[PDB]
RNA sequence: UCAGGGUUCGAUUCCGGAGAGGGAGCCUGAGAAACGGCUACCACAUCCAAGGAAGGCAGCAGGCGCGCAAAUUACCCACUCCCGACCCGGGGAGGUAGUGACGAAAAAUAACAAUACAGGACUCUUUCGAGGCCCUGUAAUUGGAAUGAGUCCACUUUAAAUCCUUUAACGAGGAUCCAUUGGAGGGCAAGUCUGGUCGCAGCAGCCGCGGUAAUUCCAGCUCCAAUAGCGUAUAUUAAAGUU
């Protein structure tokens, strides 16, 4: 603490900035259902008690 | 205030209850990939046309036998079903009609049909296909992939008779790369 | 344990309902008429005011924060209000003097979360919302 | 290829002293035809002439060809010239309709309400 | 909105009533207590040569004020009808264009082959292994087609125009002819990934997160939901068998 720790904005004041680092332009409408159709439905490799979350960083 | 205008009009849909529910997006989303289409509204409409004539088949069928109202209105809704080919000939009668399901409407699109009789590589060929002018019903030019087709009908289809793919001049492409021959190597 | 099933009753029961439903809470609360004269806002959605000058709201024990409301003052009745300022660092383009159009918070007539007596928001700062500014898409006039 | 021409719901009718009948076009080809063409085409078709033959409203459908519209053949050029709404005879130089803006007949009609008897200022001046 | 019963709304385009700043009194007329008529009082307010004169947009446009809150001082009697001495005149009634994400219907934003890898059915091989039919990813150069958004000739449309429809001539390689709004502890679909802050800043409808190893704060990446829409405040209905 330094100084009016009650201050505004005060976490948002000292985040270091990050650019974005984007490029690819996403499918839209039908082509982004089709997309995620072929993700869950034939696109699959099973198995037994295992756990399979889509964003599972783990 | 006084005018001449019509402000009849409705919904076409009904959102479900549950929002986030694992089962109804799953099979839903089966549902619009195998019929390859672009929304859930897509979906919920034909969701909200069965619910209703499964509500008007109930309706009708509480009524007594030999009612003249029940008769009419039965005879005019199994009919009005076969015309389009969801219902056999050998069943007609309201008994039938609540064993309907929602993919025997789905089967019966423009879309599928362009498909599924063998003029396009894929359901999603097909969509683009109709949407860009190339299928003709009779002699009319559809532009719609929601277009349901009537029993008699399914013989017609075929391309449009000014369309590349039969009996039309090449498309813009096919003409500049030709072109190509005379104006991108023999004129520049 | 008893109730009149009779077939000439229906004075009776509609009566009895009529009584009734004044202690039902919401009901009485929106049939009286003392909510709509005690309600800050005249029965609206949003209101105008301006910015007498802005407060510091410390939380409740559980909790340890200073919460940065703002002490409005409403245009169309002239009371006396405090509202609040949500975002990190949105309390900097809020200075005093000028007039803010402030919204409910989200339950119809109570304090929400961790903060006493304080039952409004400020979504608009002037003519421009606090969101445009929090991301960038606009900016104050001066 | 060609234009055609085929007709619907004919009608002599004796009361107004014409033939009103609907006109289809066929034109599997390249624009809806222009009005002065399918005129020549009922001329030569009832064998009068092209003009005491109206022809007006024409639409053209989806996906192109088959176009509609409604034709008149009146007896002759006086009664062609007696019913026959103004603005269609102007479609043919038949009638001319002179005038300015309403807005100029308003507030000139208005400035005449204030004057008795001989009003030069504005059955003359303006 | 609703299983059955009910609950809430109806200033608002059709029928009926009432009013023309507030009251009051009348003329003409078949029909008025008429206000696009008259006469007074009250409240406002305009010009004056100060003697006098003149007023009623809750009609169509427009303006000030009020507010969280609502459009052009446009064209035309061509349609629908009304009035008249009348087949001919007139109509801010009405029709037409403009502003318009109140709201309702249709549905663009990528389709298709090759190669490379991956999976599955299969064939033999003791087995490895290989080939081969379908699909899906994925990257690369491709590879060729297909088309409407846009510019725009003529017709068509209409009172005259616009728009749509019909049509020429141009018009795509994906880096732009670039989809957003909310969220990722639970309710409730989706990450114990990486940096920053350290009970502060902030989040959070509710339970609850933050005190130096934050799944919830600030960001980056990834993922989830609906999608040309999505979030928020309030009124109200079902859930409420909590009337
Ligand atoms: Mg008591
Ligand atoms: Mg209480
Ligand atoms: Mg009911
Ligand atoms: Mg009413
Ligand atoms: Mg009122
Ligand atoms: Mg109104
Ligand atoms: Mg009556
Ligand atoms: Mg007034
Ligand atoms: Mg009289
Ligand atoms: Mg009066
Ligand atoms: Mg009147
Ligand atoms: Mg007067
Ligand atoms: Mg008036
Ligand atoms: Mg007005
Ligand atoms: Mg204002
Ligand atoms: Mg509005
Ligand atoms: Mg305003
Ligand atoms: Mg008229
Ligand atoms: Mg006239
Ligand atoms: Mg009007
Ligand atoms: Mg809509
Ligand atoms: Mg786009
Ligand atoms: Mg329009
Ligand atoms: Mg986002
Ligand atoms: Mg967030
Ligand atoms: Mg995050
Ligand atoms: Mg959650
Ligand atoms: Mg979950
Ligand atoms: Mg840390
Ligand atoms: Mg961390
Ligand atoms: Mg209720
Ligand atoms: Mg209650």
């Amino acid at each position: 603490v330094h100084g009016s720790l009650a201050r505004v904005g005060k976490v948002r004041g000292q985040t270091l900035k990050v650019a974005k680092q984007e490029k690819k332009k996403k499918r839209t409408g039908r082509a982004k259902r089709r997309m995620q159709y072929n993700r869950r439905f034939v696109n699959v490799v099973p198995t037994f008690g295992k756990k399979k979350g889509p964003n599972a960083n783990s | 205030m006084p005018v001449a205008r019509s402000w009849v009009c409705r919904k076409t849909y009904v959102t479900p209850r549950r929002p986030f529910e694992k089962s109804r997006l799953d099979q839903e989303l089966k549902l619009i990939g195998e019929y390859g289409l672009r929304n859930k509204r897509e979906v919920w409409r034909v969701k909200f046309t069965l619910a209703k004539i499964r509500k008007a088949a109930r309706e009708l069928l509480t009524l007594d036998e030999k009612d003249p109202r029940r008769l009419f209105e039965g005879n005019a809704l199994l009919r009005r079903l076969v015309r389009i080919g969801v219902l056999d000939e050998g069943k007609m009668k309201l008994d039938y009609i609540l064993g309907l399901k929602i993919e025997d409407f789905l089967e019966r699109r423009l879309q599928t049909q362009v498909f599924k009789l063998g003029l396009a590589k894929s359901i999603h060929h097909a969509r683009v296909l109709i949407r860009q002018r190339h299928i003709r019903v009779r002699k009319q030019v559809v532009n719609i992939p929601s277009f349901i087709v009537r029993l008699d009908s399914q013989k017609h289809i075929d391309f449009s008779l000014r369309s590349p793919y039969g009996g039309g001049r090449p498309g813009r492409v096919k003409r500049k790369n030709a072109k190509k021959g005379q104006g991108g190597a023999g004129a520049g | 344990m008893g109730k009149c099933r009779g077939l000439r009753t229906a004075r009776k029961l509609r009566s009895h309902r009529r009584d009734q439903k004044w202690h039902d809470k919401q009901y009485k609360k929106a049939h009286l008429g003392t909510a709509l004269k005690a309600n800050p806002f005249g029965g609206a959605s949003h209101a105008k005011g301006i910015v007498l000058e802005k407060v510091g709201v410390e939380a409740k024990q559980p909790n340890s924060a200073i919460r940065k409301c703002v002490r409005v003052q409403l245009i169309k009745n002239g009371k006396k209000i405090t509202a609040f300022v949500p975002n990190d660092g949105c309390l900097n383009f809020i200075e005093e003097n000028d007039e803010v159009l402030v919204a409910g918070f989200g339950r119809k007539g109570h304090a929400v979360g961790d903060i006493p007596g304080v039952r409004f928001k400020v979504v608009k700062v002037a003519n421009v919302s606090l969101l445009a500014l929090y991301k960038g898409k606009k900016e104050r006039p001066r | 290829d060609t234009v055609t021409i085929r007709t619907r719901k004919f009608m002599t009718n004796r009361l107004l002293q014409r033939k009103q009948m609907v006109i289809d076009v066929l034109h599997p080809g390249k624009a809806t035809v222009p009005k002065t063409e399918i005129q020549e085409k009922l001329a030569k078709m009832y064998k009068t002439t092209p003009d005491v033959i109206f022809v007006f409203g024409f639409r053209t459908h989806f996906g192109g060809g088959k176009t509609t519209g409604f034709g008149m053949i009146y007896d002759s050029l006086d009664y062609a010239k007696k019913n026959e709404p103004k603005h269609r005879l102007a479609r043919h130089g038949l009638y001319e309709k002179k005038k300015t803006s309403r807005k100029q007949r308003k507030e000139r009609k208005n400035r005449m309400k204030k004057v008795r008897g001989t009003a030069k200022a504005n059955v003359g001046a303006g």
